[PDB]
């Protein structure tokens, strides 16, 4: 995760270095919106379910 | 110069054969042939669908062996399968379901006999297991560029044809390449045989075996899930002790996306298994 | 837009012509060939590929390390294509100094004249009278008036001035171009019906340096190797004998090492005789006088005498040049420069 | 109209920006990108193919890369040369009349007044190479300005244009050689030659390649190249014989009299008071060019112009002279 | 589930526009092997998209979505700091020419931080400190004008170092040109600090 630009939508940096713009899912609260966090999207859906400690 | 509103009938035969063929849908190009019967102009029904052996060349007109095709078709003619071929299908993994120049060339060569020439491309590789939405493809005439593209009546089903609304492939390559709607059909034998077969696929053999397993596991294993369930309940109540302060201060607006209600409702639903199975133990003990 | 109008109307057939010629696999170049069916190819992305040859390209038209068009769908070679700038930049066809500039070397000018003039004029006399015409000579040592006999050799050919090659063009960035350079200029030497090729400044490619050892040892493999030709011409020009590898590999094919230091009293008047077609010299000026009034005046030094003296003759605003007007430029340019040197 | 608005499918969403390498006479050119993808497709409309000057950025697509058009893009080329005709002639400066008639006679004889140039049959199309100890464009542009009266001019100042970017190579020298080819009646002026004085290994090979292309091995007499540096010791001895082959001269030390003449020329149009002495002005200076005395003539004319007067008093010109005394000592 | 097709879109890229073109075809600098010039979607105007900024661009349609980002010392200082405490509004009515700033030269034992933060702690106003990186804090002081600004880090022949220092001398000269220039807002009072040849 790189930055959060607004509510319910943010940007996420992929492993290859390219930054991705993906709307986050509504079920996830604002606790997972930490700027320096280990976010994990899906391999196809590219949606985040939970972050890793 | 005439056109109608055609619709491809898809039963569970071709569907499940495209699902096993999708499991065998390796990155290597695969080949298949669809069969059926043409009853009128604007309807097409598929019944028989089989697979073809793979080749190093892949999808091509040279890979289609006419003596093997006609041999298997003749072996279907000596059996109870008096249906002629209606089209050919394949898989396009990774690069999208669109058709390359070779595919449109072998489609142009294979459409000389059948005017319809139904084409279906299955791609279960990147498609999630939630939806199995599949689409059938068609070939447009090159001489129709002056007149309207598709003079197809009954424009109601186009709303159902607008579900594949990818912003690159459909209208990214829609020129000289359109599609057609897909509907299904299910008789009572498939409905009751497959319905009872799936309910039984989620049920037991005698249907009385694994009931007492959980009825008596409520005392051994579920007790741990009940203690942990109470640990989550108290783990939320420790914050619910702090909630009446904020609710006693602001009372305006909601900032916490957590509801703290439906999760506890679900905990009660998992806790009601003891109540629902207590009567089961009462029946097993009674008679 | 006016240029795009007729081509815009001519863009209709580009749709029916877009299906062909679409093949482009980044023009991957091959490396070698173990067998005729399978060809080992390497793309620029550091990915080695192998594919069979198509039916549209003959196997005899395949060259080692040749950039050709290749499909990205069938991976076959549809059509080849003919295509550094220094190679064609180094092409030289210009008239220059003739034989009249013999620098006093009575015997040496025959030792090289019998190999630069006679083998071309008498091909049968040297094959029947002997076993083959001579190889060539070797001008080296002190620079002095160097490169004058090179132009003398270029204009000395009675048919067409040939190509000369300097050696200071091989030491550049992206080493390895020397191989293809010498192989394509020797291939063009095969195309020019056994033409003669001159190689100047061997000291700029001889004497880490292993990337240069590739180009100069391969150069020796192309000189001693009689594949282009082993009879036309061999000649190297260097300032120092500190190039030991060409000195130990030269006895195989090169021969007749000679010297050319300075001309004599009767030569400088002949360089003035070739300067009779230079800036206008009045008939009152005697070539023997100006030639005898300057010792140690090699053809390059007196070429600079005519250069600086030409500049002062231009600055004099005169219709013609007179010896009394530029003799100060002569003895100034030889004596004021001879003081420290 | 429809044929003009029908090619929008190629320039639509599947569009990219690539880098063309060269144009082939077979109407299929070769392009490149970050990974160097080479695709050859028959050309289309909206392209020029003549003034395109291959080796720049072009327009590509996500498709088979049919070239639908081109997109031009270099601000550094504009600041290279001046296209105006300054009124400063060879008769506006004195003392070096021979030093200016050597270059005037050197490069004004070709292509102008040709009876003393083409009748001789020499044609040394190399030109002289000078150097000014003060430099700063004042002396070297005061000597090169003689050719700027009635002629096309070409100016190159500083070796920064090679070192301010990645090692593209001598391609910019090829651009100056093609604009000089299309502008043959011109004068090439290279100023502030500090390539080796200021990777470093590539500067030597692009400088020796600059010497190679500057020698004119394939071109006839086309243009006169006049180079101008500041220190003659910075240039290697290898840049001489293939470089300066016509003539060179030396510039005297501007201590008192050359600064008196520079002061007279910089104070000939302006009006100064009677009490303005010269010995203190030519005494307080020490190894100064003309750009700072022109700067104090400008700020002295403006500072004296603050009182709506054009006369420059002595105390105000000493007050502006303090900028000269401080600037060289800072 | 309608958004699930946009999940199947394999996400979207992050576009960065560097130059706008007048032909309604804006080039956008993207990830390497990018640089995809394309016309933006029809529901979003072109002129609003400013160059040199990052935007949201889809990976297939290439459409833009939106823009992205001591009792005597206190007795003598009461007139300097305790004056704007109780009556900040009637400064326009007061015509006694209140001083712009005050200086305190000497050994900074007590009075550099405890006095300014103590009396300013009685003022209950924000206390901005200085702590080239010397102009952005001045822009922050321009944004948050009402405060007590105090020099603490700077308190420690002409030359280039006196020109670079003369940039901050120019900063305080334009502090006398803003403070002594025109009162943009009430309560603008600062405190100087200097102990050496300066
Ligand atoms: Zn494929």
């Amino acid at each position: 995760f790189l930055e959060a630009v607004d509510q319910n939508t943010a940007i996420v940096g992929s492993t290859t270095g390219s930054n991705y713009y993906v709307r986050i899912l509504s079920t996830i609260d604002r606790e997972l919106l930490k700027p320096n966090a280990s976010v994990a999207l899906h391999k196809h859906s590219n949606a985040l379910v939970d972050v890793l400690p | 110069a005439v056109d109608t509103a055609e619709q491809v009938y898809i039963s569970s035969l071709a569907l499940l054969k495209m699902l096993k063929h999708g499991r065998a849908g390796v990155p290597m190009e695969v080949m298949g042939l669809m069969l059926g019967e043409f009853v009128d102009d604007y309807t097409v029904r598929v019944i028989d669908v089989f697979a073809m052996p793979q080749s190093g060349t892949g999808v091509s007109v040279e890979a289609v062996d006419p003596v093997f095709q006609a041999k298997m078709l003749d072996m279907l003619k000596q059996t109870g399968r008096p249906e002629m071929v209606v089209g050919w299908y394949h898989s396009h993994p990774g690069f999208g379901c669109w058709l390359s120049g070779v595919d449109i060339n072998t489609q142009q060569s294979f459409e000389a006999l059948s005017e319809r020439a139904v084409a279906v491309v299955v791609d279960p590789i990147q498609s999630v297991k939630g939806k199995v939405v599949i689409d059938a493809f068609r070939l447009i005439n090159a001489n129709m560029m002056v007149l309207g593209h598709e003079p197809r009546q009954t424009t109601s089903n186009l709303g159902h044809l607008n579900k594949p609304s990818i912003q690159a492939l459909i209208h990214g390559l829609n020129r000289h390449y359109y599609s057609i709607t897909i509907n299904y059909r299910k008789n009572e034998l498939e409905q009751k045989m497959l319905l009872n077969l799936h309910k039984k696929s989620w049920m037991e053999g005698l249907t009385l075996q694994d009931y007492s397993e959980h009825c008596k596991h409520n005392e051994s294993v579920v007790k741990e899930m009940l203690e942990l369930a109470k640990n989550y309940n108290k783990a939320v109540e420790e914050e619910d002790k702090m909630t009446p302060e904020q609710l006693a201060i602001k009372n305006v607006g909601k900032q916490d996306p957590k509801r703290h209600l439906e999760e506890h409702v679900d905990v009660l639903m998992t806790s009601n298994i003891v109540q629902c199975l207590a009567a089961m133990l009462d029946t097993v003990v009674f008679k | 837009a006016p240029p795009a109008l007729w081509d815009l109307a001519a863009d209709k057939q580009t749709l029916q012509s877009e299906q062909p010629l679409q093949v482009a696999r980044c023009t991957k170049i091959i490396n070698a060939d173990s067998e005729d069916p399978k060809y080992i190819i390497n793309v620029k992305q550091f990915a080695k590929f192998v594919v069979d040859l198509s039916d549209q390209v003959a196997p005899t038209d395949i060259e080692e390390g040749m950039r050709v068009g290749v499909d990205r769908n069938k991976y076959q070679i549809h059509i080849p294509l003919p295509p550094p700038t220094v190679t064609m930049m180094q092409v030289e066809e210009k008239p220059d100094v003739t034989y009249s500039d013999v620098g006093g070397c009575k015997e040496q000018i025959e030792k090289l004249r019998e190999v630069v003039e006679t083998p071309l004029l008498h091909p049968e006399r040297f094959v029947n009278l002997g076993i083959e015409p001579p190889k060539g000579v070797l001008l080296f040592g002190p620079p002095g008036t160097g490169k004058t006999l090179c132009a003398r050799a270029v204009a000395n050919r009675t048919d067409a001035c040939f190509i000369r090659v300097i050696g200071s063009e091989l030491v550049q960035k992206y080493v390895g171009e020397g191989a293809r350079m010498v192989r394509e200029l020797f291939e063009m030497a095969r195309t020019k019906k056994a033409c003669l090729i001159f190689f100047d400044e061997i000291d700029a490619i001889g004497g880490g340096d292993n990337e240069v050892q590739r180009t100069m040892l391969e150069l020796i493999n192309q000189l001693d190797g009689f594949d282009p030709r082993g009879n036309i011409k061999v000649l190297m020009a260097t300032n120092r004998p500190d190039t030991l590898d060409p000195a130990l590999m030269r006895p195989g094919r090169l021969d007749r090492k000679i010297e050319f230091s300075l001309p004599d009293l009767e030569g400088r008047t002949h360089i003035f005789k070739i300067h009779a077609r230079s800036m206008s010299v009045e008939r009152d000026i005697r070539f023997e006088l100006l030639a005898r009034l300057c010792p140690n005046s090699t053809g390059a030094e007196i070429r600079s005498v005519c250069t600086e003296a030409g500049m002062f003759a231009i600055r004099a605003r005169r219709k013609i040049a007179t010896e009394k007007d530029f003799l100060e430029a002569v003895n100034k340019v030889i004596k004021s420069y001879a003081k420290f040197s | 109209e429809e044929e003009r608005s029908k090619v929008d499918d190629l320039r639509g969403t599947p569009m990219s920006v690539g880098t063309l390498e060269e144009i082939i006479d077979d109407n299929h050119a070769i392009v490149s990108t970050s990974v160097g993808s080479e695709h050859y497709v028959s050309i289309l409309s909206f392209v020029d193919k003549d003034l395109l000057e291959p080796g720049c950025s072009v327009l590509l697509n996500h498709k088979v890369h049919a070239v639908i058009g081109v997109l031009m893009d270099d601000p550094l080329v504009t600041v290279m040369k001046v296209e105006k005709a300054p009124q400063e002639t060879y008769a506006d400066i004195g003392g070096l009349d021979n030093q200016i008639q050597e270059i005037k006679e050197s490069v004004e004889l070709p292509l102008t007044h040709p009876e003393y140039y083409e009748e001789m049959g020499i044609k040394p199309p190399k030109g002289v190479i000078l150097y000014g100890p003060p430099g700063t464009g004042k002396t070297l542009l005061a000597k090169a300005v003689a050719n700027q009266t009635s002629a096309t001019f070409l100016r190159v100042v500083g070796s920064e244009l090679i070192q301010k970017y990645l090692g593209d190579g001598p391609k910019l020298v090829r651009e100056l050689f093609r604009v000089a080819e299309e502008h043959a009646p011109s004068i090439v002026f290279i100023d502030e030659i500090d390539a080796i004085g200021t990777g470093e290994r590539e500067i030597q090979r692009t400088m020796l390649e600059l010497l190679n292309q500057l020698d004119g091995f394939d071109s006839r007499g086309d243009v006169k190249v006049i180079m101008a540096t500041n220190r003659i010791e910075t240039l290697d001895p290898a840049l001489i014989r293939p470089g300066r082959i016509d003539r060179k001269i030396e510039f005297p030390l501007p201590d008192e009299k050359t600064k008196k003449r520079i002061f007279q020329i910089h104070t000939s149009r302006m009006t100064l008071a009677d009490d303005v002495t010269l010995d203190d002005l030519i005494m307080a200076k020490d190894d100064l060019s003309g750009a700072d005395i022109k700067a104090i003539c400008t700020e002295a004319g403006l500072m004296a112009l603050r009182e709506r007067r054009m006369k420059v008093t002595n105390e105000d010109f000493k007050k502006s002279k303090e900028n000269v005394l401080y600037k060289k000592q800072e | 589930r309608e958004e699930l097709q946009l999940l199947q879109e394999q996400g979207s890229y992050v576009g960065e526009v560097v130059r706008a073109m007048d032909k309604k075809k804006v080039l956008v600098k993207v990830h390497p092997e990018g640089k995809f010039v394309v016309d933006v979607d029809k529901n979003i105007d072109i002129n609003d998209v400013t160059p040199n900024c990052r935007v949201a661009l889809r990976n297939d349609s290439y459409t833009l979505h939106k823009i992205l980002p001591l009792d005597k010392q206190i007795k003598e200082i009461k007139e300097v700091i305790e004056l704007p405490v109780k009556h900040p509004e009637l400064f326009e009515a007061l015509g006694i020419a209140q001083p712009k700033g005050v200086l305190l030269y000497g050994p900074p034992g007590t009075g550099k931080t405890l006095l300014a933060r103590a009396v300013a702690h009685h003022t209950d106003c924000t206390f901005i400190r200085v702590s080239r990186m010397v102009r952005e804090l001045f822009v922050m002081a321009r944004e948050h004008a009402p405060s007590i600004i105090f020099m603490d880090e700077i308190d420690s022949r002409l030359e280039g170092g006196s020109g670079g220092d003369s940039e901050v001398q120019r900063t305080m000269l334009e502090l006398l040109n803003q403070l002594d220039g025109f009162e943009a807002t009430k309560n603008i009072k600062v405190i100087m600090a200097t102990n050496r040849i300066d």
